[PDB]
C-alpha cells in the first residue's frame, strides 16, 4: 500500500511539474517539452529536483533533509 | 602482467567488489543498476575497442545515469528561465500550494 | 542544524562569560602582571625551546593501536550475517593479530624505556 | 533561507583547510586541521552519512594529537610565527581566501566555471536520494562487510599494520 | 520551545556545578575529620554564589608572549564542548535523539583533552608546557581501552542507540553480564575525567596547577567548570551506561528521581575515592595502563564477540 | 601549446607576414619562459629580483631567435619563393644561430649554434614537407 | 609457577583461551544461524504461477512452506 | 534523445487511505491477513515490468482493498479497537509490547465475533506462488540485441610454419 | 635487525609485489604499493649512519606523494564511470594523474631527483633490492592500464628519461650513482616501447633485472665503492676482472653479446611502425649513455692503475664473502645472444 | 556535477601546492600529507554516498587506515632525524651531496 501510495504521489508530481516546465519555457526557442534525458525509453528514478524543484524553499527542506538533521 | 591466480585456483577474493550489480550484501539495489546490466550485456565478447565502437551509447547512458549531468543543466536553465521571467514580471506563478 | 543551534546558543554563552569578564568589573593596570613566571624568578628565555621528550615509541603505538580500534569498531553489525564462521573467524584473527604485535613489542622491551 | 548548505559547510571547509596547508606553525596548522576535520564531519554527516564522519573525526584527531606531541618535542622556533606574521605565510593565505571567494563570486554571479570540468552552479540536493523505503540503512551494512565477504582484505591490511609495528620498533632499534 | 530546552539543559548544569564545589568541599572536610563550610550564608550555599560572583570581579589580564585568539579561543572551546557532550543523553527523552551516542562521547572527550592542550601550549611559561605534555601522555593511556571496553559493552546489548540501552536495562543491570570490565572502564573514566589523582598527574603539588598556571583570573571559572561538568557528564554516562532501573512506562518522574539518586551517590564514590589516595606517576601509568588492562581487555572483547555466538545471544539489532 | 604550434603551421607558406613571425615570437617566448622556470626553480636566484632578470633574459634571448627566425623565413619565402626546398629554413637556422652568439657574446658557441640549428631546422621543414608523423602512428 | 608470573596476564591468557577454543564445541551456531537466516529484512517477492511446483504455497497461511514455530517452542 | 509520456489526472485518481499511520501500522497483521491476497499480483507486476506508471489498476485495486478493509473493521466488532490502535499510538515509536490486553481484547472481539486467525511467526513471510491474467513478457529492459559473439577459433592445429619467422633461426 | 624478522620483511616485500600482480580490484594495487614502501624503508638502514636516515627521508617524501597522487587518479575515475577493473581508463585527466604517479614512483627524468640519493648512503643489498623490484613492479600496473594512455605523455617521459640518465651518467666517481642513472635510462627504454607491443618491454624487464643482479652480485663480492677499489681488485682478484669487462659491455649493448637482443627487437616492433626519427634518436642516445660504462671498464681491467699494497697480506686469504647466484645469472646475462626466439616465452 | 566536488577538488590541489613548497619543517609535510589523506577521504565517501554503491565503502576506512600508518612511519622518520641532528630543518640535510 504504501508502494501504491509513493507510486501515485511521484506520478502526480511529474505529470504536474512537466504541466509546469511547458508552461514556464514556452517561449525561449530550442526546448522541447518533455522528452527524455536519455537515449532509451525506460522509467528512469528522479532526482528530488524533477519531483521536488521550485517548491520555494521550506517544502524541499522539509522533504530532502528532514530525517538528516531532525527527529 | 595480469596474472589471474584469483581465476586458476577457484577462490573469488576479489571479484566481489568490482562493479554494481554484484552482491550487495542484502538483496538491495544499487542507484544505477539496470544501466550496468545494459553495459555489461552489450560489452563482454568484446574486444575492448570496439566497446567503443559499437557500445557507445550504453555506457554513455550509465554515464548520465551516474552523473546527470545533462539533467542538471535542464534543470538549471529551467530554474534560470525563471528567475528572468519572474523578474520581468510575467505572471508570477501560483501552481505549488494551491490549484 | 538543530545540534548546531546547541552550538550557537553555548557559543553566545561562552562569548558573553568572556565579555561579562572584561568589559564589567573593574580597570585593566598592566606592565609588570603581563611578565612570565616559573616560581619566582626571572629565567633564560621562555617556551618553545627544544624539548626533547621521553616516550618515542608510545605515540606511535597508540596510533597505531587506534588504527586496529578503527577496523575492530563495526563488531555489532557483524554480529548479524548468515556467515558466522568468517564473522568469529576474521573477529578472533584481527584481536589476536593486535595481541601478537602487543606481545612483540613488549616482549622486546618497546615500553621499558623512558615511559 | 539557507539551502546550500553543504556548498556553505564546505566553503568553511576549504577556508580552514587552505590555511591549514599554507604551513604556519605546526601547531597553528593544527588549530586548522581540528576545525576542517571537524566541518568536513559536518559535511559528510549533513549529506546523508551516518557515522563514518564522525568515525574519521576520532581517528584523524587523535592522529594530530600525535602529531602536536612531536611537534611540540622536536623543534620549534625561538619566535613561533602565526598566520599573520611573515611576508609569504600572509600572502599565500591571503590568496588561498581570493581563489575561494573568487570562486564564490563567479558561481553566485555565474552559470558554471569549467576550470578541469563543467561544474554545475546549484546545491547538492540535486541529485539525490527520492525517499527509498530501505530500512537496512546503507551505511550500517556497508561497514557490516569487511567480515563476511570481507575475507582477504583485512588479512592484509593487519598485516600491513603488524609490520607497521614492527617496522617502527626496529627503525628507532637501529642504533 | 526547543530554545526552552536548551535553557533547561544549559542553567542546570551551573547549579550543578556550583552545588558539587560545595558538596566537595564538605564531603572533603567531613572525610578529613574536620567541618566544611558552615558559618557563611545558609549552611554552604550562597558561598559557592559568591565564589562565581568573586571570580568575575577579578579582572582577567594576558601574559607575554600568549598569543591572544589561540588564548582565548581555548577555555570557549573547553566550555562550549563540555556543554554540547550533554545533547543525546537518555534522561528520560534525551535532546537529539542521536543513532549513535557512545563514539560522538569519545569525540567530544577528546575535544575536552584538546581544550586543556591548547590553554596549556598557549599560556607559554614552561609549566603549563610540563603539565600539557602530562595531559598528552595521560590521553595516549586512555583513548584506547576506554574505547575498547566501550565496544564490548555496547556489543552485547547496545548497537549505539541509548534508548535501545534503556530498552535492554530491564530484567538484570549490565553490572552482572561484565563486572571487571566495568572495573576497569570506572578506573578508565576516573584517568580521562582528570580528577582523582589516584589516576590525575595535571593538578599536583609536584607542579602548579600546569593546566592553570597563568591562564587569567576570569577563566578559570570556566575551565574550573569544564572539568567539573566532565566528573557529572562520566558519572551520567556511567549511570546510563551499566545498571539503572526499569522505568515507570510512559511516565518519567520516578525514572528521573532514580537515576539522579544513583548517579549523584556513585560522584560522591568518587569524590570519595579522590579524598582517599596518593598521586600517581608517569612511567607508572604507562607500565601500569598497557601491561594490566591492555591484554585482559582484549580477552573480555573476544569472549564477548564469542558470546553471542556461544549462546546465541546476537542483538536484535536495528 | 599545440593549438598555436598549429598555428604556425596554419599560414600558407606562402607568406601572411607579420602574422607568421609574431606566431614565432609566441612559440620562442613560451620556451624561454618554460627554461627560465626551471633555471628559477633549480638555482635559487636570491633574490626575487634577480630571478625576475635572469627570466627575462631568457624569455627575451628565445623570443628573439623565434622573431629572426620568422623574419629571415618570411623574407626567403617572398624572395625565392620555393616551398619545395627546406633551404630557406636552413638559412633560417644559420640565422637564429649567430644572433644566438650575438646575444651570448661568443663566437664558436654561436657558429656550432649556426650549424646544429640550420640542419635541425632545414630537417624539420625536409620531413615536414615529405611527411613524417609526430610521435606515433599510433596504429600498427 | 606458571600461574603468577604476571597472574591477571596468565588469566587474561585463559579467559583468551577458552574463547578460542569453546566455540568450536557448540550446541548453539546452528541456532544462532537458524535466527539469522530467518529475520527476513525486505519483501519476500511473489513468482509466477508455477509449472505445478507442489512447493512454495499458495497463501502463507498453509505450512506447506518453510515455516518457523521454535521461538516460542524454547 | 528521446520522448516520454506520462499519465494525466485522469487515471490519478484514487481516494486515499487517509488514517494515520500508527493504525495503519497496527493492525497490519490482519491487514495482510484477510486482504492483500490480490495484491500479490500487483507486487508481481511490480517486480516483473520494473515500471510504476503501468500497473496503476492494480494499485487502485489494492487502495480500494484496503479502504475495504477498513469499512468493515470500523461497521462491525468494534469500538475498542480505536482504544487499541491510540494506546500503540502514545509510546514514542511503535513497541508492541506497550500495549497487550487490549490487542488480546480487540483479537477476543475479532476472532469470537467475525473470525480472521491472526497470522502468528512467521506467517507474515513465506515467498508466495499467484497465479496471475497476463503472462510475463520478455525484455522489460528497453533494449536492443546483442552486438556479435566471439568467433572462435578452432581445429586442429598444424605444427609451425618455417620455424619463428624472424631474421633467420629455422626448425 | 634479527635474521627471523629480516625473512619476515623481505616476505612482505614479495607480498606487496605479488598483490600488485594479483589483484583486479585497484585499492589492493594502492595497498600492494604501499606495503612494499613500508617494508623497504627498514631494508635502508641495515648501518647506523644518517646517510641512510636523509636517503630513507628522501625516499619515503617522494614514495609517498606518488602513491596519494595515484589514490587521486583512482578516485577520479570512480567520480566517472565506476567499476573495481583494471582496464582501459575511461577518464583522460586520471590517465594523466596516473601516469605521473607511476612516473614519480619508478623513475622519470622530471622525478628521478631522488634516485642518486637514495643509492649513494645506503649498503649494496637495499640498493639491489629496491632497484629491482621497485623497477619491477609498476610495469605490471602499466602493462594492465596501457589501452587507455595519451601517447605523448610516456613518450616524452621516455625520450626524456633516456637522455637525462644519459646526460647524467658520465660525471659521476661513484658507483652506485653510475648505476642509479643507468637504471633511468633502462626504464625510459623500457618504458617508450609500452603502447606498440609490450612483450618487448616485460623481456626487457627480465633482461635489464638479470642485467642488475650480475652487477650487484659482482659488486657484494668487493666491498668497492669507487674506481680506485675497482683497479684494486683487479689486482687481486683476476677473473672478476673480466667478468667486468663482460657484463659491463652488456650493460652498453653490443651486438655478439647479450646486451643486443633488448634494444633491437625493440627497435624492430618499435619501426614497423611509421616512427624512424625517433629510434635513431633514442639508438644515438643509447650510444651517449655507454662512455661511463667505457671509462668504468677501463679503470677495471683494461688499465692498470697502481695499487696500494697490504694486498700482499690479503693473497692468502682468497674471495670468502657469499654469491647469490654468480655463474647462472651471468651466463644467461652474456651468452643469450642466439635465443632471441625467446622473444615468445612471454605470452 | 554536485557542486561540493569543486571546493574539495579545490582542497586536493591546495593541499598538494601545500605538500609540494614548504620553508623549514618536515613535520609541515607530514601535516600536508594527512591533510591530502583527508580530502580524498572526504571526496570518495561522498561519491559512494552519491552512488548508493554500500557494498563497497571500503574506501574510507581502508584508504585512511593505511595513510595513518604511513603518516605513523613519517613521524618515526622524523624522531630519527631529529634524534641524529638538532632539528628536523630543511637545512641540515644538504649533506649526501649529489
Ligand atoms: C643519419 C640519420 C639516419 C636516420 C635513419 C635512416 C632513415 O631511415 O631515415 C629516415 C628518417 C625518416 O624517414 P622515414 O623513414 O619516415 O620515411 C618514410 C617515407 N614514406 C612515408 C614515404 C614511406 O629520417 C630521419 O631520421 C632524418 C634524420
Ligand atoms: C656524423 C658523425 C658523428 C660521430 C660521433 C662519434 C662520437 C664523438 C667522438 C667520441 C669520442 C670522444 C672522446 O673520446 O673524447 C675524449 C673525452 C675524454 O678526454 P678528456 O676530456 O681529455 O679526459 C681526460 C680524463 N681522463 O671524452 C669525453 O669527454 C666523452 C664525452 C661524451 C661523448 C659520447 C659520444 C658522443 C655521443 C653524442 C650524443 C648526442
Amino acid at each position: 500500500l504504501l508502494q501504491a501510495e509513493k507510486d501515485r504521489r511521484v506520478l502526480q508530481m511529474l505529470r504536474e511539474n512537466l504541466e509546469e516546465e511547458a508552461t514556464i519555457m514556452k517561449d525561449v526557442p530550442g526546448w522541447k517539452v518533455g522528452e527524455s534525458v536519455f537515449h532509451t525509453t525506460r522509467w528512469v528514478t528522479p532526482m528530488m529536483g524533477e519531483l521536488y524543484g521550485l517548491r520555494t524553499g521550506e517544502e524541499i527542506l522539509s522533504s530532502t533533509y528532514g530525517f538528516i538533521w531532525y527527529t | 602482467p595480469f596474472f589471474d591466480v584469483q581465476k586458476k585456483l577457484g577462490v573469488d577474493l576479489d571479484h566481489w567488489m568490482t562493479i554494481q550489480s554484484a552482491e550487495q550484501p542484502h538483496r538491495i539495489p544499487a542507484r544505477c543498476h539496470a544501466f550496468e546490466k545494459e553495459w555489461i550485456e552489450c560489452a563482454h565478447g568484446i574486444g575492448s575497442i570496439r566497446a567503443e565502437k559499437e557500445c557507445k551509447i550504453e555506457f554513455e547512458d550509465f554515464r548520465e545515469c551516474l552523473l546527470r549531468q545533462k539533467t542538471m543543466k535542464r534543470l538549471n536553465a529551467i530554474k534560470r528561465q525563471r528567475d528572468k521571467l519572474i523578474k520581468e514580471g510575467k505572471y508570477t506563478p501560483p501552481p505549488h500550494h494551491s490549484g | 542544524m538543530n545540534l548546531m543551534i546547541t552550538l550557537l546558543t553555548n557559543f553566545t554563552l561562552a562569548t558573553l562569560l568572556v565579555t561579562i569578564a572584561f568589559w564589567l568589573p573593574q580597570l585593566n593596570v598592566y606592565s609588570e602582571k603581563t611578565s612570565p613566571y616559573e616560581c619566582g624568578f626571572d629565567p633564560m628565555g621562555s617556551a618553545r625551546l627544544p624539548f626533547s621528550m621521553k616516550f618515542f615509541l608510545v605515540a606511535i603505538t597508540f596510533l597505531l593501536f587506534d588504527l586496529e580500534i578503527a577496523l575492530l569498531l563495526p563488531l555489532p553489525w557483524a554480529s548479524q550475517t548468515t556467515n558466522l564462521n568468517t564473522m568469529l573467524t576474521m573477529a578472533l584473527l584481527l584481536i589476536f593479530l593486535l595481541a601478537v604485535s602487543l606481545a612483540y613489542e613488549w616482549t622486546q622491551k618497546g615500553l621499558e624505556w623512558t615511559e | 533561507m539557507m539551502t546550500y548548505i553543504v556548498f556553505i559547510l564546505s566553503i568553511i571547509f576549504v577556508m580552514g583547510f587552505v590555511g591549514f596547508s599554507s604551513k604556519p606553525s605546526p601547531i597553528y596548522g593544527g588549530l586548522g586541521l581540528i576545525v576542517s576535520g571537524g566541518v568536513g564531519c559536518g559535511i559528510v554527516l549533513n549529506f546523508g552519512g551516518s557515522f563514518l564522519g564522525l568515525m574519521v573525526f576520532l581517528i584523524y584527531l587523535g592522529g594530530m594529537m600525535v602529531v602536536f606531541g612531536y611537534t611540540t618535542a622536536m623543534a620549534t622556533e625561538q619566535y613561533p610565527e602565526v598566520w599573520v606574521s611573515n611576508k609569504v605565510v600572509l600572502g599565500t593565505f591571503i590568496t588561498g581566501l581570493l581563489m575561494e571567494f573568487l570562486m564564490v563570486y563567479y558561481v553566485l554571479k555565474d552559470k558554471e566555471v569549467e576550470i578541469v570540468f563543467k561544474f554545475n552552479g546549484m546545491g547538492d540536493w540535486v541529485i539525490y536520494d527520492t525517499g527509498d523505503s530501505g530500512f537496512f540503512s546503507e551505511e550500517a551494512m556497508g561497514i557490516a562487510a569487511l567480515y563476511s565477504y570481507g575475507t582477504w582484505l583485512v588479512i592484509v591490511t593487519g598485516w600491513s599494520l603488524l609490520i607497521g609495528v614492527v617496522v617502527i620498533m626496529e627503525i628507532t632499534r637501529g642504533n | 520551545m526547543f530554545m526552552i530546552n536548551v535553557l533547561t539543559l544549559i542553567i542546570p548544569i551551573l547549579l550543578a556545578v556550583a552545588f558539587l564545589t560545595l558538596v566537595e568541599r564538605k564531603v572533603l572536610g567531613y572525610m578529613q575529620f574536620r567541618k566544611g563550610p558552615n558559618v557563611v550564608g545558609p549552611y554552604g550555599l550562597l558561598q559557592p554564589i559568591a565564589d562565581a560572583i568573586k571570580l568575575f570581579i577579578k579582572e582577567p589580564l594576558r601574559p607575554a608572549t600568549s598569543s591572544i585568539s589561540m588564548f582565548i579561543l581555548a577555555p570557549i572551546l573547553a566550555l562550549t564542548l563540555a556543554l554540547t557532550m550533554w545533547i543525546p543523553l537518555p534522561m528520560p527523552y534525551p535532546l537529539i535523539n542521536m543513532n549513535l551516542g557512545v563514539l560522538f562521547m569519545l569525540a567530544m572527550s577528546s575535544l575536552a583533552v584538546y581544550s586543556i592542550l591548547w590553554s596549556g601550549w598557549a599560556s607559554n611559561s614552561k609549566y603549563a608546557l610540563i603539565g600539557a605534555l602530562r595531559a598528552v601522555a595521560q590521553t595516549i593511556s586512555y583513548e584506547v581501552t576506554l574505547a575498547i571496553i566501550l565496544l564490548s559493552v555496547l556489543l552485547m546489548n547496545g548497537s549505539f542507540t541509548l534508548s535501545t540501552l534503556i530498552i535492554t536495562q530491564e530484567q538484570v543491570w549490565l553490572i552482572f553480564p561484565a563486572w571487571p570490565l566495568a572495573m576497569m572502564w570506572f578506573i578508565s573514566t576516573l584517568a580521562e575525567t582528570n580528577r582523582a589523582p589516584f589516576d590525575l598527574t595535571e593538578g599536583e603539588s609536584e607542579l602548579v596547577s600546569g593546566f592553570n598556571v597563568e591562564y587569567a583570573a576570569g577563566p578559570f571559572a570556566l575551565f574550573f567548570m569544564a572539568e567539573y561538568a566532565n566528573i557529572i557528564m562520566m558519572n551520567i554516562f556511567t549511570t546510563t551506561l551499566f545498571l539503572g532501573a526499569f522505568h515507570n512506562p510512559y511516565m518519567p518522574e520516578l525514572y528521573t528521581i532514580n537515576f539522579t539518586i544513583k548517579s549523584l551517590l556513585l560522584s560522591i564514590t568518587f569524590l570519595w575515592i579522590r579524598a582517599s589516595y596518593p598521586r600517581f606517576r608517569y612511567d607508572q601509568l604507562m607500565h601500569l595502563l598497557w601491561k594490566n588492562f591492555l591484554p585482559l581487555t582484549l580477552a573480555l572483547c573476544m569472549w564477548h564477540v564469542s558470546l553471542p555466538i556461544l549462546l546465541s545471544s546476537i542483538p536484535p539489532q536495528t | 601549446a599545440k593549438t598555436l604550434l598549429h598555428q604556425y603551421w596554419d599560414i600558407p607558406e606562402g607568406t601572411e607576414c607579420h602574422r607568421k613571425t609574431y606566431a614565432a615570437t609566441s612559440i620562442g617566448g613560451a620556451s624561454g619562459l618554460v627554461v627560465s622556470a626551471y633555471s628559477v626553480a633549480l638555482k635559487t636566484p636570491t633574490s626575487f629580483l634577480e630571478g625576475v632578470a635572469r627570466t627575462g633574459r631568457y624569455t627575451f634571448t628565445a623570443a628573439a631567435i623565434g622573431a629572426i627566425f620568422g623574419l629571415t623565413s618570411c623574407i626567403s619565402a617572398q624572395v625565392r619563393e620555393k616551398p619545395d626546398d627546406p633551404l630557406n629554413y636552413l638559412i633560417g637556422g644559420c640565422a637564429g644561430g649567430l644572433t644566438l652568439g650575438a646575444r651570448t657574446r661568443s663566437y664558436g658557441i654561436g657558429a656550432a649554434a649556426c650549424a646544429y640549428m640550420g640542419l635541425t631546422a632545414a630537417l624539420v621543414k625536409m620531413g615536414q614537407l615529405e611527411g613524417w608523423k609526430v610521435f606515433a602512428e599510433p596504429k600498427v | 609457577n606458571v600461574w603468577a608470573k604476571e597472574p591477571v596476564l596468565v588469566a587474561s591468557f585463559a579467559i583468551a583461551g577458552l574463547a578460542v577454543i569453546l566455540p568450536t564445541l557448540s550446541p548453539y551456531t546452528k541456532y544462532s544461524l537458524m535466527i539469522n537466516r530467518a529475520t527476513p529484512y525486505n519483501y519476500p517477492v511473489p513468482l509466477r504461477d508455477d509449472g505445478n511446483m507442489p512447493d512454495v504455497p499458495s497463501h502463507p497461511q498453509d505450512p506447506q512452506g518453510p515455516s518457523l514455530e521454535w521461538l516460542k517452542r524454547l | 534523445p528521446g520522448i516520454v509520456e506520462l499519465p494525466s489526472l485522469e487515471d490519478l485518481k484514487v481516494q486515499e487511505v487517509k488514517v494515520s499511520s500508527s493504525v495503519l501500522k497496527a493492525a497490519a497483521h490482519h491487514y495482510g491477513a484477510q486482504c492483500d491476497k490480490p495484491n500479490k499480483e500487483f507486487m508481481l507486476c511490480r517486480w516483473e515490468e520494473k515500471d510504476p506508471r503501468r500497473c496503476l489498476e492494480e494499485g487502485k485495486l489494492v487502495n480500494q482493498c484496503a479502504l475495504e478493509f477498513f469499512r468493515q473493521i470500523k461497521r462491525h466488532c468494534a469500538e475498542p479497537f480505536t482504544e487499541y490502535w491510540t494506546c500503540i499510538d502514545y509510546s514514542g515509536l511503535q513497541l508492541f509490547r506497550r500495549c497487550r490486553k487490549e490487542q488480546a481484547q480487540f483479537d477476543k472481539c475479532v476472532l469470537d465475533k467475525l473470525g480472521w486467525v491472526r497470522p502468528d511467526l512467521g506467517e507474515l513471510s513465506k515467498v508466495t506462488k499467484v497465479k496471475t491474467d497476463r503472462p510475463l513478457p520478455e525484455n522489460p529492459y528497453h533494449s536492443r540485441a546483442r552486438p556479435e559473439p566471439n568467433p572462435e577459433v578452432e581445429g586442429d592445429l598444424k605444427p609451425a610454419r618455417h620455424g619463428s619467422r624472424l631474421f633467420f633461426w629455422t626448425m | 635487525m634479527n635474521p627471523i624478522i629480516l625473512i619476515i620483511i623481505l616476505m612482505t616485500v614479495m607480498l606487496g609485489t605479488i598483490i600488485v600482480m594479483i589483484s583486479t580490484h585497484w585499492l589492493l594495487i594502492w595497498i600492494g604499493f604501499e606495503m612494499n614502501m613500508l617494508a623497504i624503508i627498514p631494508i635502508m638502514m641495515k648501518k647506523h649512519n644518517p646517510r641512510a636516515t636523509e636517503a630513507s627521508t628522501k625516499y619515503f617524501l617522494t614514495q609517498s606523494t606518488a602513491s596519494m597522487l595515484l589514490m587521486m587518479a583512482i578516485i577520479i575515475n570512480l567520480m566517472f564511470s565506476g567499476q573495481w577493473t583494471v582496464m582501459k581508463l575511461f577518464n583522460p585527466m586520471a590517465s594523466m594523474l596516473m601516469t605521473m604517479a607511476l612516473a614519480m614512483k619508478l623513475g622519470m627524468a622530471p622525478f628521478h631527483f631522488w634516485v642518486p640519493e637514495v643509492t649513494q648512503g645506503i649498503p649494496l643489498s637495499s640498493g639491489l633490492i629496491l632497484l629491482t623490484w621497485q623497477k619491477l613492479a609498476p610495469m605490471s600496473v602499466l602493462y594492465q592500464i596501457l589501452p587507455s594512455i595519451n601517447l605523448d605523455l610516456i613518450l616524452t617521459l621516455s625520450i626524456l628519461s633516456i637522455t637525462i640518465g644519459g646526460w647524467g651518467g658520465l660525471n659521476q666517481t661513484q658507483l652506485r650513482k653510475i648505476m642509479a642513472y643507468s637504471s633511468i635510462a633502462h626504464m625510459g627504454w623500457m618504458t617508450a616501447v609500452l603502447l606498440y607491443n609490450p612483450t618487448m618491454t616485460l623481456l626487457n624487464l627480465i633482461i635489464y633485472i638479470i642485467m642488475t643482479s650480475t652487477m650487484f652480485t659482482l659488486f657484494m663480492a668487493n666491498s668497492t665503492t669507487t674506481t680506485l677499489s675497482l683497479s684494486h681488485t683487479w689486482n687481486k682478484a683476476p677473473i672478476m676482472t673480466i667478468l667486468v669487462l663482460i657484463t659491463l659491455l652488456s650493460m652498453g649493448g653490443l651486438p655478439p653479446l647479450s646486451g643486443f637482443m633488448p634494444k633491437w627487437m625493440i627497435i624492430q616492433e618499435m619501426t614497423k611502425n611509421d616512427s624512424i626519427i625517433l629510434p635513431t634518436l633514442m639508438a644515438i642516445t643509447a650510444l651517449l649513455n655507454l662512455y661511463f660504462y667505457m671509462r668504468l671498464t677501463y679503470s677495471t681491467a683494461l688499465t692498470m692503475f697502481p695499487s696500494t699494497n697490504n694486498m700482499k697480506m690479503k693473497w692468502q686469504f682468497p674471495t670468502t664473502k657469499r654469491m647469490t647466484l654468480l655463474p647462472t645469472m651471468t651466463v644467461l646475462s652474456t651468452m643469450l645472444l642466439p635465443l632471441t626466439p625467446i622473444l615468445s616465452i612471454l605470452e | 556535477m554536485s557542486l561540493v566536488y569543486m571546493n574539495i577538488m579545490m582542497a586536493f590541489t591546495v593541499s598538494l601546492t601545500g605538500l609540494l613548497m614548504y620553508r623549514s619543517h618536515l613535520m609541515s609535510s607530514l601535516l600536508c600529507l594527512e591533510g591530502m589523506m583527508l580530502s580524498l577521504f572526504i571526496l570518495a565517501t561522498l561519491m559512494i554516498l552519491n552512488s548508493h554503491f554500500t557494498l563497497a565503502s571500503m574506501m574510507p576506512i581502508i584508504l585512511l587506515v593505511f595513510a595513518a600508518c604511513e603518516a605513523a612511519l613519517g613521524l618515526s622518520l622524523l624522531v630519527m632525524v631529529s634524534n641524529t641532528y638538532g632539528t628536523d630543518y630543511v637545512q641540515n640535510l644538504n649533506l649526501l651531496q649529489c
